[PDB]
């Protein structure tokens, strides 16, 4: 994440100050939802995952679990690939 | 080692961590490598880790989605290859032998 | 960017095979002087 340089006796002494992730779960994702009436409309997230969550699908990332409602400013339109996770329920917007 | 006399350290550890090691990273290898960041893993099977990581570096995506047999069988021969390669040709045959 | 003999259509940068360019596949720019005019066939 982030860096710090100060000096040494003899040389240059570094901080590193990094993400160190713990509590790891498990859960179930999907690789791209797709409508099944329109089969060319699908989506893929961007710098995470679609998940299938309790309190339909949703969104997290890629270093916590926060889950949350996807939308256009964390996926991106990508060609139909037929190991997509189709969807004809509840569609997001 | 002992006419005239010195020891051989054995190494730190035992093969079998090092068996351990090499099982978890290929393990892994499927896995690791889907989106930036280590916090999360992404254990997919191997044949869709490699279409995207062969999607990625400049391929269509059609082009892999109707020809999985030929690249399939491309790729096995590509390591088996590798199997009778084992001579005086390979250059880390010779570095290892050195 | 392809020409094709079979009008443009899409390729991408490791393989040959021409298909007909989406909005999946490009972005929009702003104009610069070299790049090439077409009033025929409009692109999706
Ligand atoms: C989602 O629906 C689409 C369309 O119905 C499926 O895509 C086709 O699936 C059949 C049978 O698996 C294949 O023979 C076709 O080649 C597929 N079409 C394309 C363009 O690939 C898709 O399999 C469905 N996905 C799920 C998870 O149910
Ligand atoms: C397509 O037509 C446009 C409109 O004339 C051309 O763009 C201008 O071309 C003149 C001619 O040299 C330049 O002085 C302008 O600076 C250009 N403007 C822009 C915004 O590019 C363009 O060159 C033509 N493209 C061709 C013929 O390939």
């Amino acid at each position: 994440i982030v860096s710090f340089v100060v000096n040494a006796p003899n040389g240059l002494y570094f901080m590193h100050v990094g993400y160190y992730p713990s509590n790891h779960i498990e859960v179930v994702s999907a690789y791209g939802l797709c409508d099944a009436a329109n089969p060319t409309n699908c989506i893929a997230p961007v710098n995470g995952y679609f998940i299938k969550t309790n309190n339909e699908w949703s969104y997290t990332g890629s270093s916590f679990y926060a889950p949350e409602p996807i939308t256009s400013l964390n996926t991106k339109y990508v060609a139909p690939q037929v190991t997509y996770q189709n969807i004809s329920t509840n569609l997001p917007p | 080692q002992y006419v005239a006399g010195y020891k051989v350290l054995p190494p730190l550890m035992d093969v079998n961590m090092e068996a351990a090691y090499t099982s978890s990273l290929l393990g892994s290898i499927a896995g690791v490598g889907w989106t930036a960041g280590l916090s999360s893993f992404a254990a997919i099977p191997f044949a869709q880790s490699i279409f995207y990581r062969l999607n990625g570096v400049g391929i269509t995506q059609q082009v892999l989605s109707e020809n999985q047999k030929l690249i399939a069988n491309k790729f096995n021969q590509a390591l088996g290859a590798m199997q009778t390669g084992f001579t005086t040709t390979n250059e880390a045959f010779q570095k290892v032998q050195d």
